[PDB]
């Protein structure tokens, strides 16, 4: 169902794997940097959908998904909010990261 | 970096080719053992200006007091390598 | 509340009946297994309380401080191992008996259904902690700091025993919950008024508050690693835990009789805070820094408000395990160089690289970064002050700016730039103390996921 | 694999002032009777590849003649496909 | 005649403009052979005690034991109650005490009275 | 505030970069005076104007860094100006990428930073605001023109300057594939987004002639003067800095003292009175 | 522009202040009075609920803009007429508020001309 | 949903138009949408299905607790404990559960204001006014009543209210 | 210590000091990290007055710009239904004071 | 990833046709594409609603009588 | 091979656990998930109710 | 550097240092290298009309205005070598450099990697023990009584001993070591 929000948090969440990969043998060899360029590539190809949704429809949501703690009154939630903003600047800022990524694995080879 | 690993052979090759593109020393005269006030009948300053050209030939500056008793060929490419360590 | 008394005190007969070369281990095991059993306190109600008996009781406020101190002996053990090597066999149970004995006496003390039961024990505290001072300091000077460390807080808990005696012959009782249930106005009377400063006075002068504060950087110097580890996570607490309990009876005096100290504390945690970024010795920066956080927490006392008083028992707990966590680096430096200055050992982390990461992670979370609980708190008794008045966020901001500039300081002094040439004996980290670390650390980011256990029982 | 292929060094005769401005600074030099002691060093500055320069306008104007005639053709196309 | 370069305390004058390296006499020549040689002692001893083999451990710096205990613990031996130091310690100690304590106090008085009168909009403040 | 701050911002960073001879600070104010131009933008109350600034910048402020430092790597870690001289024909694809870039970021119509730029100068000339702010926008726009044409003219016209032993080299498909992606989209994607977002904004249809051009106006004449008197320095003349060059080169002087005056004043009481 | 230097280097009095213009009647100038329309009712200018400062007299050229934008979806450069149609009602909108300018100066005008010929008239 | 109930939270019917295509071309989101169920929405519903049929196989039940009302702290003796520690602990849990209904309210309000878009001004009124109602209601209760907090503090509040408004109206009435 | 010289061999090469040698009071202050006292080619007094005058003639400059502004020969922006009242805050119980928009 | 070039000690440096093709077609396509751009959107910088002239305007849309009425 | 292990393992099993917990568990709850009320236009048709938009006022059209 | 420095700075060595530091600014400020070229030439011309002048009263005096006038300018941003105290890569490499004694160090597994590293290591700290033992009775034979008077030090004379003092300046390293 609505797979904007799917898509949304599958981004960001695979976006961190690398991250988790860190301490595995991938990251003793010196595949890594291919590696996290190319999570970096699939995490804007990715992205690229739910742009796309946006500019057919003009789709926004709120997300609140885990609740942190309630004090009182005031109610302190993990929430995402997916707007016009946000779907816009994730695909350019993955894109821009990609470029700078594969430029990066020339300029710091050594 | 892609740096080639320079050797002595090279420093020398190419402290002898820009002291050889120094019209006031003749190429003939100039050796790799040749003092510049001595034999060859430089100035201080000529001297100077060389350690300039060297400085800027090389990519790296020599310090003053370093380069201040620095007389002679054999001996400048004898301090570039030992700042550079390069093996031979 | 017996079941984790008793084993505390059974942990004596084991030290002293053990084998001359396993004290260690079967004292870190017990120690861990008193831990996990204490680890039952943390289930609360938002009712009134768990009342095991007519003398124990549990709180919220309570359950966080108890786990932390049932935590914390193992962490010392670890600690102390090293350095009393060459020690004999009877001195090595007499030290640890002190660290068990000082346990008992807080966890005794963090229950304490009536004051008088808990003045006795909160004043027992001095001696072990005293003794171990004095006793296993390196330095000559341990001795003042003895000194200056009982003096201190004996001159301010001593007319705190006749506010309480006096307390009990007018109300008739100091049973806690009989306090807070037929709990009376204080009138304006300048009697009512050195009546508070008696019983405020005792707990003010353990925090430190600033200008009082004089004793912590000698008695956090000269002593040895356990004694630094155990008066900065635990000690500190006694005086906010004693403040948040003997506040409901001061009111309404305390809206204005709180001015005085609030802006010694509003200033205060300022000043140290800048004299942390002039200092030649890593135990004095951190001693000031946690001069600082504890003025912050009497702050937060002093407003009286809800929300000030998760932020401040957020910020003890926070505070308690990453000064632990930034003694223990600054002793294994110790440990390595001999010298206790900063600016004698540069480029550790060319060295020693794990070292270095567990120093950036101390550093950040004394920097109060998101989502750590020391941010919690920090910003719950921050937006309270601002509740109190506007203004108060300006000194409030200049404190955290400073707060970062030293951490990192500590960080970059230490750890960055080009190694002395001239030391060579920095050998490789051993396992015991990257563990000792490891286990500072991970309940920190631990709490994270689950603050509520540590907000009091306001929350 | 790296970069070891025993290079050698041009001749030091090839370079010589004439032909680049260090031509005009010894004659300048001269005219107040001085002497340049170093300008055959950077005569292989002017000497190659390096001789001819390009202007502002033409280096903004890179590629203008090809994307131009692109430009006429495209633009041919549609005018005569539109036109249909 | 060029405009000249005044220094001052943040910005200091340079060793080449200093007039007093130009005023030469056999006693500077001495002066400062006498500095090079007590440096090259030192340098001397460090270089001793720095390139033994015997030697794995830490070269005690008497000159920085010597600042940090001239730091730390040696201020109240030689510290004299002075009238600039009184009136220092007065001010630095005292007046940003009152000072915030004037500023807090007609705020919340300001504040208290506002709502006294009942014209604050205190609305939707809830948690406090 | 907002407004005022950011015309501030953007004419302070522009003067800098004017004359600074490392190519990263030059970059470095070229964005500062960027972000000025957007929250000039938030000042005039045009949000959705300034995002997709945001956007246009991305991709050619990266591409010209990512061109700096393949120019850097070549030269053997050399970053100033001084020392390197004509790359236009010995590393052409980064020179077309950075020239590409240069007229994308000073407005160069129907590019990536057309649809934004021209938009907030054509919005920040037609409402109720400063005009000390609008004059102060305009002399900003002009400097962009003219430390873009400093790089260009000092990077890749003259003659080299660079040490003896050249080790230039391109021909590296990472390098060549991570420029030409965003080259491409320093090309077209400015186009593709501004056609294809929903509209946000009323927009500015009918214009004097006069005021529609002036973006354009002020980017030739600073290309212009620029030129002028970087043309200069072939010219044998030596004479001394103006002091309103040296007011420039030192960042109005505010990195000196503002980092000796204030850091002392702290240091000291930290520890005499403190 | 050149009307702010006549503001503010010449008479201030002369010119009116956007800030409290319209400062005439607007009767004054002729009894007709010919009032503005509207195309888009409240109900379904809501549902299409462009914006606030967008909700103006030129909405139903909006309102069919962005049906055009929402309908031809791939091809984002179809629905050109539309735009064509919205931008010409701004320009419409933008000269009428030009010819509200030029109106409410010159009437400025000829009262001050007013005052100073009943001022010369009372001296006389 | 029926785990929440409809009314405690009401929406809008939210009626979406048909999709009306004008022009030929396909548009990719339909083919993107298609792929996304066939390879996502069917597995997970597979094994959401599984886990249901397990968690069927064992059904057990939990009951929500019911309390009984207590004599209040209004009709306690001034040093009688028993009745004062029952109607404290009533007392705290109506406070828990006033809490709970102004996160209620502001849970509607801000589910409101996105839901309705740019549009929430006016389409968030009614939501708004219960908004201010319940913090009014909730500020009125238990304001300022400190970190120690009691029902006696709260009874005294409330009584000095009273005072205040029983002076103004006799006031008006006498004016 | 930055002006220190950076050609000697100091036994402590980042903090430019030599073993033994005294140690000023304040050298935390200056450990190349913090404030440095190194010479400028501007003098102190120079630049100071230079930045106060930029500041202060930037700040007089903007207030003026606010007392002279910069507009548009155009009238108020017009909005059909009582310049919004309904949709700009609402109170739909009060008609207000009907406002008509003059068509020219 | 690349290919093995020598040094080459003040000679100009050798240059793949490939990087010369690809920077020629990359600029030929910049500048078509601002030719085709300028050709078909011509108002995007030249504007398309004319500005009026206030002044042109006669004095009987713009309600002003002959100064004597009112 | 390596792109479409690549795929699978980095793409689709992070989708299905997300698109599992949002449609399962997030959404049980009320207003975690809320959406944009999409724009209505005149002339539309809901496929919820089946009414249609009654057209507007008919403009006058011109240029 | 390399070289032990002396007591004071002559006036020769002086008016060097001004010369090249002066040649340098100018360099900066003229970009192109034919224009640095005549203006260089133009230097030495004006540098060298008081070589041959005698007395030290007005050499002292010049050399000051000289200074003052290049102190008023000297092209605030001049250009730095990347490696030089104040190039953008001045200290780079530091966090790379390592020193030997942490080998002493290694766990025996990685000691069991290249033996033959070590075994030479060894070797090296063989030839160290024995140098050390003789160049302290060499240093305390040399030195003048009193103390030394510069950080000057004597090579070696005898047929196996080694320079005093040579092993932290032998064992530096690298410049690039990662
Ligand atoms: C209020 C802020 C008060 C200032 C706090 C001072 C902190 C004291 C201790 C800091 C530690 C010292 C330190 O960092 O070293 C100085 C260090 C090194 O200097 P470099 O320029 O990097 O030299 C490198 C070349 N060798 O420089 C610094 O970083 C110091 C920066 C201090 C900034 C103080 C000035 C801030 C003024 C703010 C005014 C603007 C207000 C906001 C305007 C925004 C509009 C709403
Ligand atoms: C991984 C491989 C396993 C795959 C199988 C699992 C697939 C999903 C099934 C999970 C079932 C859902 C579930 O876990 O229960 C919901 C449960 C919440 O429990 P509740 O009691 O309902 O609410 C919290 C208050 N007590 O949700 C979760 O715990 C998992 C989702 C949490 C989000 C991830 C959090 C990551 C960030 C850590 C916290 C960071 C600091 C805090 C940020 C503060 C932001 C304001
Ligand atoms: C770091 C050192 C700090 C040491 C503690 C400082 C605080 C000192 C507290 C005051 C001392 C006496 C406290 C008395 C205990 C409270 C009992 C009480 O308040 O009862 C009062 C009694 O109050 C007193 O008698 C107090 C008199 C004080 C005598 C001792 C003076 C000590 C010095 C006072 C000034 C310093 C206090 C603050 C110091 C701050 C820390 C430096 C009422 O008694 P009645 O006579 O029955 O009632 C009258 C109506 N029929
Ligand atoms: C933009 C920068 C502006 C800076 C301009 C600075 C002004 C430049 C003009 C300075 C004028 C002078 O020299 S000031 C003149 C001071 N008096 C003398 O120079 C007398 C003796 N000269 C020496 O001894 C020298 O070393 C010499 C013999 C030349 C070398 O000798 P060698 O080599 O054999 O060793």
């Amino acid at each position: 169902m609505n797979p904007f929000a799917s898509l949304t948090l599958t981004t960001l969440t695979i976006l961190t794997i690398p991250i988790m990969m860190s301490n595995s043998n991938i990251y003793k060899t010196n595949l890594y940097p291919n590696y996290v360029k190319t999570t970096v590539s699939y995490a804007f190809t990715l992205s690229l959908v739910p742009l796309l949704m946006f500019m057919h429809t003009g789709q926004e949501m709120i997300i609140s998904n885990w609740h942190w703690m309630t004090l009182q009154t005031v109610e302190l939630s993990l929430s995402f909010k997916m707007d016009y903003f946000s779907v816009m600047f994730i695909p350019v800022a993955l894109f821009v990261t990609w470029s700078i990524m594969e430029f990066s694995m020339w300029y710091m080879h050594s | 970096s892609d740096a080639p690993p320079l050797t002595l052979e090279a420093i020398k090759d190419r402290v002898l080719y820009v002291l050889k593109l120094y019209d006031k020393i003749d190429p003939e005269k100039l050796s790799v053992n040749s003092h510049f006030m001595k034999d060859l009948g430089l100035d201080s300053l000529d001297q100077v200006e060389i350690i300039m050209a060297m400085e800027d030939e090389f990519g790296f500056e020599i310090p003053d007091i370093d380069a201040e008793k620095l007389m002679c060929p054999q001996e400048i490419v004898d301090y570039i390598a030992d700042k550079k360590d390069v093996y031979e | 509340m017996l079941k984790i008394i008793i084993p505390t005190t059974m942990l004596l007969p084991m030290t002293w009946m053990s084998k001359h070369n396993m004290i260690w281990i079967n004292a870190t095991v017990h120690s861990l297994l008193i831990s996990l059993i204490s680890l039952s306190l943390l289930n609360q109600l938002g009712e009134n309380s768990l009342n095991f008996s007519l003398t124990f009781f549990s709180d919220s406020l309570s359950a966080p401080l108890l786990v932390l101190t049932t935590w914390l002996l193992p962490l010392m053990l670890m600690a102390s191992q090293s350095h009393l090597s060459k020690e004999t066999t009877t001195r090595k149970k007499l030290y640890i008996t002190m660290l068990i004995l000082l346990q008992l006496f807080l966890i005794m003390t963090f229950t304490a259904t009536e004051l008088i039961l808990f003045y006795i024990l909160f004043e027992a505290t001095l001696v072990p902690t005293l003794i171990i001072i004095t006793r296993w300091g390196n330095q000559t000077e341990r001795l003042n700091a003895g000194l200056y460390f009982l003096f201190y807080t004996l001159a301010g808990s001593l007319p705190l025993l006749v506010a309480l005696v006096y307390i009990q012959n007018t109300t008739g009782s100091l049973n806690f919950l009989i306090i807070h249930y037929w709990s009376h106005p204080l009138s304006n009377s300048w009697s009512n008024i050195f009546m508070w400063l008696a019983c405020i006075m005792a707990f003010m002068v353990k925090m430190p508050l600033y200008g009082l504060h004089l004793w912590l950087p000698k008695a956090h110097v000269e002593a040895p690693i356990a004694g630094s580890m155990v008066l900065a996570a635990v000690l500190l607490k006694l005086g906010g835990y004693g403040m948040m309990r003997i506040t409901t009876i001061l009111n309404p005096l305390t809206n204005y009789m709180a001015y005085p100290f609030l802006m010694l504390s509003m200033w205060g945690m300022i000043m140290t805070s800048s004299i942390c970024l002039r200092q030649t010795d890593l135990k004095s920066l951190i001693a000031y820094s946690s001069v600082s956080h504890m003025a912050l927490v009497i702050v937060a006392i002093m407003i009286q408000t809800p929300w000030s008083f998760m932020g401040a028992t957020a910020l003890m707990i926070a505070h308690g395990l990453t000064s632990s966590m930034l003694f223990c680096l600054a002793n294994t430096n110790y440990e390595r160089v001999h010298s206790r200055t900063m600016i004698l050992a540069r480029g550790l982390q060319t060295l020693l690289p794990l070292m270095a990461t567990w120093w950036l992670v101390a550093s950040l979370t004394n920097l109060a970064l998101p989502p750590s609980i020391n941010l919690i708190g920090e910003l719950f008794i921050i937006t309270a002050s601002f509740s109190w008045s506007n203004i108060t966020i300006i000194l409030m901001g200049m404190n955290m700016m400073i707060t970062a500039l030293y951490s990192l300081y500590m960080l970059i002094t230490t750890q960055r730039g080009k190694y002395t040439h001239h030391i060579n004996n920095i050998k490789p980290s051993f396992t015991r103390e990257n563990a000792l670390m490891a286990l500072h650390i991970l309940p920190l980011l631990l709490l994270t996921l689950n603050p509520k256990m540590i907000l009091g029982p306001l929350y | 694999e790296h970069g070891h292929s025993k290079m050698e060094l041009p001749d030091y005769k090839q370079w010589k002032i004439e032909g680049t401005p260090l031509e005009t600074v010894q004659e300048k030099l001269a005219a107040r009777g001085l002497r340049d002691p170093w300008g055959r060093n950077e005569a292989w500055r002017y000497s190659g590849g390096f001789a001819n320069n390009v202007s502002f306008v033409g280096a903004l104007l890179k590629g203008f003649k090809w994307g131009f005639a692109a430009f006429v053709v495209a633009v041919g196309a549609e005018y005569y496909l539109e036109s249909q | 005649s060029f405009p000249k370069y005044k220094p001052s305390r943040l910005a200091t004058l340079p060793a080449t403009l200093d007039p007093a390296e130009y005023d030469i006499s056999p006693e500077t020549r001495k002066a400062q052979a006498e500095r090079l040689a007590i440096r090259s002692r030192l340098k001397r001893e460090y270089l001793l005690q720095y390139n033994d083999p015997n030697r794995l451990g830490v070269i005690e710096d008497p000159a920085l034991i010597r600042w940090t205990y001239a730091r730390s613990a040696n201020i109240y031996p030689n510290f004299r109650p002075t009238p600039k130091t009184s009136l220092l310690g007065a001010l630095f100690g005292i007046g940003p005490l009152f000072f915030w304590y004037y500023v807090f106090k007609t705020d919340r008085d300001k504040k208290e009275k506002l709502i006294q009168e009942g014209k604050l909009d205190q609305t939707f403040n809830i948690s406090y | 505030m907002t407004l005022c701050l950011g015309a501030i911002t953007t004419l302070f960073t522009a003067l800098c970069a004017i004359t600074q001879n490392d190519i990263k600070k030059i970059v470095a104010f070229s964005t500062s005076s960027q972000l000025g131009l957007m929250m000039v933008t938030i000042g005039i109350n045009q949000p959705h104007l300034a995002f997709l600034h945001i956007c246009m910048h991305a991709f050619f402020k990266a591409m010209l860094f990512m061109c700096s430092g393949s120019i850097i790597h070549s030269l053997n870690d050399e970053q100033d100006i001084r020392k390197m001289g004509g790359l236009y024909k010995a590393m052409p694809f980064t020179t077309t990428a950075l020239i590409i870039g240069s007229l994308a970021l000073t407005g160069m119509p129907y590019l990536t930073g057309f649809y934004s730029k021209d938009l907030i100068i054509e919005a920040v000339n037609m409402s109720y605001t400063n005009a000390w702010a609008l004059l102060m926008t305009l002399i900003a726009t002009s400097l962009t023109a003219a430390y873009s044409t400093r790089i260009i003219f000092f990077a890749f016209l003259g003659k080299p300057r660079f040490p003896p032993l050249v080790l230039i080299n391109e021909n590296n498909p990472l390098l060549i594939n991570s420029i030409k992606r965003l080259l491409i989209g320093s090309i077209f994607a400015g186009f593709i987004i501004s056609n294809n977002i929903p509209p946000m904004t009323v927009p500015n249809t009918t214009m004097p002639l006069y005021m529609k051009m002036t973006a354009l106006i002020v980017t030739i004449m600073g290309f212009m003067l620029a030129l002028e008197l970087n043309n200069t320095t072939y010219y044998l003349k030596f004479k001394y800095p103006s002091q309103t060059y040296k007011f420039s080169n030192m960042l109005g002087y505010y990195p000196s003292i503002m980092h000796r005056l204030p850091t002392y004043h702290n240091l000291s009481m930290s520890q005499k009175s403190a | 522009g050149a009307h702010l230097a006549r503001r503010y280097l010449g008479d201030a009095s002369k010119e009116p202040d956007p800030l409290r213009m319209p400062t005439f009647p607007p009767d004054y100038g002729f009894p007709e009075r010919k009032e503005r329309e509207m195309v888009a009712t409240q109900q379904e200018m809501n549902d299409a609920q462009l914006m606030l400062q967008q909700r103006d007299y030129c909405a139903h050229y909006l309102i069919q803009l962005l049906k055009c934008k929402r309908d031809s979806f791939p091809n984002f450069l179809a629905c050109k007429h539309e735009q064509h149609d919205w931008d010409y009602c701004e320009h419409l909108d933008y000269v009428k508020r030009m010819k509200e300018f030029e109106r409410e100066r010159r009437l400025l005008q000829r009262k001050k001309r007013r005052e100073q010929r009943e001022a010369e008239m009372a001296r006389g | 949903p029926d785990s929440w109930d409809k009314d405690v939270y009401p929406e809008p019917p939210r009626r979406t138009p048909a999709p009306a295509p004008q022009t030929s071309l396909p548009n990719p989101v339909t083919y993107l949408t298609k792929i996304f169920d066939l390879l996502v929405d069917r597995p997970v519903t597979l094994a959401r299905e599984f886990i249901e049929q397990q968690h069927a196989k064992n059904r057990y039940y939990y009951y929500h607790r019911e309390f009984r009302r207590v004599p209040d702290i209004t009709e306690c003796e001034e040093k009688d404990i028993l009745c004062m520690f029952e109607a404290e602990m009533q007392w705290r849990r109506d406070y828990k559960v006033d809490q709970e209904i102004v996160n209620i309210i502001q849970e509607r309000l801000k589910a409101c204001q996105q839901r309705e878009g740019e549009s929430y001004r006016q389409n968030c009124a009614k939501e708004l006014e219960q908004f201010t109602q319940v913090s009014k209601a909730f500020q009125d209760r238990y304001s300022d009543l400190g970190a120690h907090y009691s029902a006696r503090k709260c009874l005294a509040k409330q009584k000095q209210r009273m005072l205040a408004e029983r002076k103004a109206a006799k006031e008006a009435a006498a004016a | 210590q930055q002006e220190r010289d950076p050609w000697y061999d100091w036994d402590h090469p980042d903090l430019r000091l030599n073993w033994g040698e005294p140690i000023h009071w304040d050298l935390d202050m200056y450990i190349r990290n913090r404030v440095d006292t190194s010479p400028t080619p501007v003098s102190w007094n120079t630049m100071c007055k230079h930045l106060f005058g930029f500041v202060a003639f930037m700040l007089f400059m903007f207030w003026v710009g606010e007392i002279y502004p910069s507009y548009q020969p155009v009238g108020p922006k017009q909005y059909p239904y009582n310049d919004l009242y309904l949709e700009r805050g609402g109170d739909p119980t009060k008609e207000p004071e009907p406002v008509v928009h003059y068509e020219i | 990833g690349g290919v093995h070039i020598e040094p080459r000690y003040r000679q100009f440096p050798q240059l793949t046709r490939s990087q010369l093709i690809q920077a020629e077609f990359f600029s030929a396509t910049m500048w078509f594409w601002i030719l085709w751009r300028f050709w078909h959107d011509s108002d995007a910088v030249l504007g398309h609603f004319p500005y009026p002239d206030p002044s042109q305007w006669t004095d009987e849309e713009l309600g002003i009588l002959p100064d004597d009425e009112d | 091979y390596r792109h479409s292990i690549f795929a699978v393992t980095h793409v689709l099993i992070p989708v299905w656990i997300i698109h599992y917990y949002l449609k399962y568990h997030v959404t049980a709850k009320p207003y975690t998930v809320v959406e944009r009320k999409p724009r209505i236009f005149p002339g539309d048709t809901i496929l919820e109710t089946g009414e249609v938009i009654p057209l507007m006022k008919e403009f006058p059209d011109q240029h | 550097a390399f070289s032990a420095p002396a007591a004071y700075l002559t006036h020769q060595q002086k008016v060097l240092r001004l010369y090249k530091r002066a040649l340098r600014h100018l360099e900066s400020w003229c970009v192109h290298r034919d224009k640095y070229r005549y203006f260089a030439c133009l230097m030495r011309a004006r540098f060298d009309e008081h070589k041959n002048e005698k007395d030290m009263v007005k050499a002292t005096q010049l050399l000051r205005q000289a200074e003052e006038e290049f102190w008023y300018g000297q092209h605030p941003q001049p250009y730095i070598f990347p490696e030089s105290p104040g190039g953008t890569s001045y200290e780079r490499y530091e966090c790379y450099k390592v020193p030997e004694w942490c080998l002493d160090d290694w766990h025996p597994s990685e000691k069991a990697m290249y033996p033959d590293y070590f075994a030479k290591r060894e070797q090296w700290k063989r030839l160290r023990r024995e140098s050390w033992e003789r160049e302290v009775k060499q240093l305390q034979e040399e030195t003048p009584p009193g103390g030394p008077r510069t950080e000057a030090l004597p090579p070696a004379r005898k047929e196996g001993d080694l320079p005093p003092l040579w092993w932290h300046i032998v064992t530096r390293p690298r410049e690039r070591p990662m």
